[PDB]
RNA sequence: AGGUCUCGUAGACCGUGCACCAUGAGCACGAAUCCU
RNA sequence: CAGAUACCGUCGUAGUUCCGACCAUAAACGAUGCCGACCGGCGAUGCGGCGGCGUUAUUCCCAUGACCCGCCGGGCAGCUUCCGGGAAACCAAAGUCUUUGGGUUCCGGGGGGAGUAUGGUUGCAAAGCUGAAACUUAAAGGAAUUUGGCGAAGGGCACCACC
RNA sequence: UUAAAGUUGCUGCAGUUAAAAAGCUCGUAGUUGGAUCU
């Protein structure tokens, strides 16, 4: 810190809270939208039903047909 | 450096500079081994004994080694007192 | 043109460094000297070596040299370094003495000697020639 | 006093690259090249092609 | 990076200078940044001064000079070869080149 | 020089100093030469105090004679003002001379032909011989430089303030430094005038050489 | 403006010790400052020192030696206990065999070892090693 | 594409969609 | 086969006159041969290579690759060194790296922690080094802790004879040459930090140049 | 009364100009493990 | 010009100019917050004060202006370096920092999305202030050395270039 | 989810050029405030 008073605690705490809010990994875990937009809803595994088999391509120079399943 | 036994344990002791009273490292190559010859008091010829000093390299690189040698000569009385 | 390379120059410089007393300005003598003390497998190189030795001996006989070192310390400059005048060039009958230097004599150890004369003040002007 | 060994031909691929290995003192021009260096050019037979040797 | 200690100008504690116009171009270059030229020359140059001398009603008449000040944009100052480029170590020379001719 | 009264200005050394011109210097001040000086005058020539110059000349003489072997004392000059003086100084004392175009790496590069590992360096001028002072940092070489009022004091150990621009001044001071070290070595007595010639250490131009040898016999 | 006088005094004497100057001028003075260099000089880190006693805040000139590495302050003056003293000297000192902590104490301004051996403590001032 | 004309295009798009929203009501 | 020297120190160490290299470290004399170290240190001086990397300047004829080789040297009773030599062939680069590390070995002192009992095991103070953008700290440790650090300063501190310490590193420590030189000039700073037991006035003995100068000037020209 | 004052060399500016780019598949390629 | 509602040239509305009512955005940049302490040398310039040979407003004496030699304090600036620092360009501050702590405001956590959407607020209008997320990627960037390439400049050589 | 993260820095980060000092000034809380009393 650079605000170094003996009676400076609430200013340092509020500044630390704001600068910790200015983050990405903390903002992912402490917001409702980042977990609401997750397909599992915060779960490790999930079950599903297969409706169509889709084959997708690859990226740059490495090129192969990678086979996936739409669930 | 001593210990609780009572005998010396360090491999060697480094020298001390005579102006800023710092040590001279083993890889500092700008140190001085200046000797000033004091003479006999009724003839003026060299007697045989020397008078050694040591100045570290930072004092040389700042440029104040000459006035340092002058002050050590003033303290040892080799140079004249009034100057 | 006739610009010679470093081989003949270095060979002539080292043979004039090692041998300075047994040579001279005569081309047909020191050519056979550098034959008999140095093994040169060619002839044109020997001719260039002897010519360059003659040129550098003319150069060192005229004046000082800046390429080699000397042990006979150059007789033609030795005579100029050893000639002496009768006057010692410092015991002048009168010295132009600054009054500041007159006070320097006055305060250090001495008073007013006859060899030092107080200069009249001709210092009414100043210094630092104009630079802008 | 010195040597030059060079191998040319097909070496690990289809493009023919040549590799040169030099050391020591070596002259390249003059009359003493006739009687200070020696030349030898040989052709080596392999299953995939031929390789050249110019040792000196 | 920062090429020069200053910025090609002579402004240190001002923040604003009056703009001027170039002679060849019409660029609104600032006054302290532009290359300013002050040249002196005769009214007619030395290809005809003897013929002017032997055409006068006066005796040993002195030909008058011409005075003009030129303001150059730096692109025009390099395109017209008034000032060239230098090395890194040669850039620290504020003195003008010597005028032998 | 000590409190003993055998090592001061007898009567004539100050007269030789005022005749040669070892008392007046340049025209700019130096912050390490604020005590080896008295006052700037009109015409802007600073005046060097002379007793301090004498005391550091004794100090440099003591530092030279303090080492036992004189063969490893490198005396250095590159300027044309003191080429002859350092050569005859090395002839008088037994020192090792370097006169004109000091080779870089003489004390550092050890496989070259011009290699020397000395113990003391004696320098004519610090500004002109800035290259021996740089090479004196990598190896333990104390140095003595005949300094001026316009000479930077870098990597130096004993400074003798003098006007090192006139040939008479440097020739006389090199000569009397040789005189002092041969007096301290135990070969030259102080009681009698032994002196060969003060002009014998003087550099002189070829034009004045030619005209005075044509005028004289 | 100037608030911590001891911080300015120790920064000045640290710069003088770093550049090898034998004496330094300290422009203001206080009883806490002269007691701090009394602690330093009793411990043997520095030498003699004068006080320029005039009708304003005094000036201190010191006789430095080469036995000094660094002078520092702790700002603001935190309070410590006997339990938390080892926490301060574990991370504030280069070694456990030398170096001292000067802290204000009701028994007098004094080093950390005396405060340990008489069992009291207080607000901290600075350090030297 | 530098930032000036990108900002100008975003400004024009925002002005067009704001005009369409304010005239759509 | 037989060694003939260049400088005066070769005569001084071969004429049975310099008993130990601690005098050379005391007077801070420069060293310029990789063989006085061979005279004073026997088979205790190990050699382990740290890293081989290629460096490329590239011209119209493509890139040509010379090879840079870091090596760390040191006996296990004190002295430790480092040297970097870059050339074309691997073997002569390795040999030149051994030579240049063999010249620049620095002596070190070791301290205690808490109580001064037995032989020393850790660094006496907190010393650091500065090169590039890396930091190497040397914090003293209680006995039996061991060296906790990256593997390269683990190798350096085990080879130097340091039994135990604590370290901390900051910056881009991926560059092993800069990090190793930071460790080298951190451990070389264990002298240059004045401690209160070194407070007494030193005595200067006779320099080895003054000791045998009359024999030296007659045993070499 | 002499009548072409002596000595040395840059003293070069003096009339020079331009309509323009749209042209486009490629790049890698060794250490043996060395005493030496 | 292959193609100009571009570079170039001739006209030309609103503006460029004044008084009052607005908006508050610039490479508003020394791309470096403010106060205070410490830490090298040198030469100049602007202001105020102070000391001193000499010249001038014609010749003698005082004060004023001018010139010259210094000193002090504040300010825009300049040259050099192993004080020191930095990744390096470079810096007397960007120094006094693992040997970290003089006091105190604003502000940044890979690159895009994005200064975008929504909500508020201000404004006649244009538009300023606060300001995300979903998704996507393993790079985006800073300093600097060698051949490379110029519709950049400066030189050298050649009767397979010229006179 | 924690340590490695000195990439949330109170110990203990950065703001000339990589992410960054409001265009500038005034101004009430909040913070920090010269010496001296046995
Ligand atoms: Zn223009």
């Amino acid at each position: 810190g650079k605000c170094r008073g003996l009676r400076t605690a609430r200013k340092l705490r509020s500044h630390r809270r704001d600068q910790k809010w200015h983050d990405k990994q903390y903002k992912k875990a402490h917001l409702g939208t980042a977990l609401k937009a997750n397909p599992f809803g915060g779960a490790s595994h999930a079950k599903g039903i297969v409706l169509e088999k889709v084959g997708v391509e690859a990226k740059q120079p490495n090129s192969a047909i990678r086979k996936c399943v739409r669930v | 450096m001593q210990n609780d036994a009572g005998e010396f344990v360090d491999l060697y002791v480094p020298r001390k500079c005579s102006a800023s009273n710092r040590i001279i490292g083993a890889k500092d190559h700008a140190s001085i081994q200046m000797n000033v010859a004091e003479v006999d008091k009724v003839t003026g010829r060299f007697n045989g004994q020397f008078k050694t000093y040591a100045i570290c390299g930072a004092i040389r690189r700042m440029g104040e080694s000459d006035d340092s040698i002058l002050r050590l000569a003033k303290a040892d009385g080799i140079v004249s007192k009034n100057f | 043109g006739r610009v010679r390379t470093k081989t003949v120059k270095k060979a002539a410089r080292v043979i004039i460094e090692k041998y300075y007393t047994r040579l001279g300005n005569d081309f047909h003598t020191n050519k056979r000297v550098c034959e008999e003390i140095a093994i040169i497998p060619s002839k044109k190189l020997r001719n260039k070596i002897a010519g360059y030795v003659t040129h550098l001996m003319k150069r060192i006989q005229r004046g000082p040299v800046r390429g080699i070192s000397i042990k006979l310390q150059e007789e033609e400059r030795e005579r100029r370094d050893n000639y002496v005048p009768e006057v010692s060039a410092l015991d002048q009958e009168i010295i132009e003495v600054d009054p500041d230097t007159k006070e320097m004599l006055k305060l250090l150890d001495f008073g007013s000697l006859s060899n030092l004369q107080v200069t009249q003040p001709t210092v009414g002007m100043n210094f630092k020639t104009p630079r802008g | 006093k010195g040597c030059e060994v060079v191998v040319s031909g097909k070496l690990r691929g289809q493009r023919a690259k040549s590799m040169k290995f030099v050391d020591g003192l070596m002259i390249h021009s003059g009359d003493p090249v006739n009687y200070y260096v020696d030349t030898a050019v040989r052709h080596v037979l392999l299953r995939q092609g031929v390789l050249g040797i110019k040792v000196k | 990076t920062k090429k020069r200690r200053n910025n090609g100008r002579a402004k240190k504690g001002r923040g604003h200078v009056q703009p001027i116009r170039c002679t060849n171009c019409a660029r609104c270059v600032p006054k302290d940044k532009a290359i300013k030229k002050f040249v002196i020359r005769n009214i007619v140059e030395a290809a005809a001064v003897r013929d002017i001398s032997e055409a006068s009603v006066f005796d040993a008449y002195v030909l008058p000079k011409l005075y003009v000040k030129l303001h150059y944009c730096v692109s025009c100052a390099i395109h017209s070869k008034v000032v060239r480029n230098r090395s890194r170590e040669a850039r620290k020379d504020r003195t003008p080149p010597p005028r032998f001719r | 020089s000590g409190a003993l009264d055998v090592l001061q200005m007898k009567e004539e050394d100050v007269l030789k100093f005022l005749a040669a011109g070892t008392h007046l210097g340049g025209t700019n001040l130096d912050f390490q030469m604020e005590q080896y000086i008295y006052k700037r005058k009109s015409d802007g020539i600073y005046i060097i105090n002379l007793k301090r110059t004498w005391e550091k000349l004794l100090l440099a003489a003591r530092a030279i004679v303090a080492i036992e072997n004189p063969a490893d004392v490198s005396v250095i000059s590159s300027r044309n003002t003191g080429q002859r003086a350092v050569l005859k100084f090395a002839a008088a004392t037994g020192a090792t001379p370097i006169a004109g175009r000091f080779t870089p790496g003489t004390f550092t590069n050890q496989i070259q032909t011009a290699f020397r590992e000395p113990r003391l360096l004696v320098v004519t001028d610090p500004r002109a011989d800035h290259q021996p002072l740089t090479e004196a940092s990598y190896v333990n070489l104390p140095t003595i430089a005949l300094c001026n009022t316009d000479s930077p004091l870098r990597y130096v150990d004993i400074a003798i303030p003098c006007n090192n621009k006139g040939a008479h001044s440097v020739g006389l001071m090199w000569w009397m430094l040789a005189r002092e070290v041969l007096r301290m070595r135990g070969t030259i007595s102080r009681e009698h005038p032994w002196e060969v010639m003060p002009d014998l250490y003087f550099y002189r131009d070829p034009e004045e050489i030619e005209k005075e040898e044509q005028a004289a016999a | 403006v100037r608030m911590n006088v001891l911080a300015d005094a120790l920064k000045s004497i640290n710069n003088a010790e770093k550049r090898g100057k034998r004496q330094v001028l300290i422009r203001p003075c206080s009883k806490v400052i002269v007691r701090f260099l009394t602690v330093m000089m009793k411990h043997g880190y520095i030498g003699e020192f004068e006080i320029i006693d005039d009708h304003r805040a005094g000036k201190i000139v010191v006789n430095l030696t080469g036995r000094l590495n660094k002078c520092g302050v702790i700002s603001p003056r935190f309070d410590v206990q006997l339990k938390d003293l080892e926490k301060w000297q574990n991370n504030l000192l280069p070694s456990r065999q030398f170096g001292f902590i000067v802290l204000t104490t009701s028994a007098g301004i004094m080093d950390h070892e005396e405060a340990r051996r008489k069992h009291t403590g207080g607000k901290i001032l600075g350090f030297f090693f | 594409m530098r930032a000036k004309w990108r900002k100008k295009r975003m400004r024009r798009l925002k002005r067009k969609r704001r005009k369409m929203r304010q005239r759509s009501k | 086969k037989e060694w003939l020297p260049v400088t005066k120190l070769g005569r001084l160490v071969k004429d049975m006159k310099i008993k130990s290299l601690e005098e050379i470290y005391l007077f801070s004399l420069p060293i310029k041969e990789s063989e006085i170290i061979d005279f004073f240190l026997g088979a205790s001086l190990k050699d382990e290579v740290l890293k081989i990397m290629p460096v490329q300047k590239q011209t119209r004829a493509g890139q040509r690759t010379r090879f840079k080789a870091f090596v760390a040297i040191g006996d296990y009773n004190g002295h430790v060194g480092l040297g970097v030599k870059c050339s074309k062939e691997v073997a002569t680069a390795i040999r030149g790296a051994i030579i240049l590390a063999k010249l620049s070995i620095v002596p070190v002192r070791r301290g205690y922690w808490g109580n001064k009992i037995g032989k020393p095991h850790t660094v006496p103070c907190k010393v650091t080094g500065r090169c590039g953008s890396v930091l190497v700290r040397l914090i003293p440790a209680p006995r039996g802790t061991g060296i906790v650090s990256a593997p390269v300063p683990k190798k350096l501190l085990m080879m130097a004879g340091i039994d135990d310490c604590y370290t901390s590193a900051r910056g881009c420590t991926a560059t092993l040459g800069n990090f190793a030189k930071a460790t080298f000039d951190a451990i070389s700073k264990t002298y240059s930090y004045l401690t209160p037991d070194l407070w007494k006035e030193t005595v200067f003995t006779k320099s080895p140049y003054q000791e045998f100068t009359d024999h030296l000037v007659k045993t070499h020209t």
